[PDB]
């Protein structure tokens, strides 16, 4: 149905928008795990 | 007078080193420095929490 | 279902992340 396809698009848009929230998390979580190791490995 | 005279006798033989080189610095500098590393974790953990607080909406 | 699993993972993230935020602050107030 045409209307059903519209709801899927709305779900995809919400899921796609939620994915954008998720990608920033990894970059932040990734960045932190990067930074901690670089700071520590150099420890004296 | 005797008590002070005792100190000078006390000082004469056991003390009177000209300089001192204790140098308690390699720990002080790296302690606050370690705290700064811990502080860097503070803000960025909070930023993550804010970022995934947006996940909840 | 995929979105529901996503949000559930988030809740696991936040409470753990918030829990860590507490102890890191605690190790700071003690210094």
């Amino acid at each position: 149905a045409s209307e059903e396809r519209r709801e899927i698009a709305e779900v995809n848009k919400k899921l796609k928008q939620k994915n954008q929230q998720l990608k920033q998390i990894m970059d932040q979580l990734r960045n932190l795990i990067w930074d901690i190791n670089a700071m520590l490995a150099m420890r004296n | 007078e005797a008590e002070l005279s005792a100190q000078i006798r006390y000082l004469t033989q056991v003390a009177t080193g000209q300089p001192h080189e204790g140098s308690s610095y390699s720990s002080r500098k790296d302690c606050q420095m370690a705290l700064k590393r811990v502080d860097y974790a503070r803000l960025k953990l909070s930023d993550v929490a804010r970022t995934c607080e947006q996940m909840l909406e | 279902n995929e979105l529901q699993r996503k949000d559930a993972l988030v809740q696991k993230h936040l409470t753990k992340l918030r829990h860590w935020q507490q102890v890191l602050e605690d190790i700071n107030v003690q210094h």
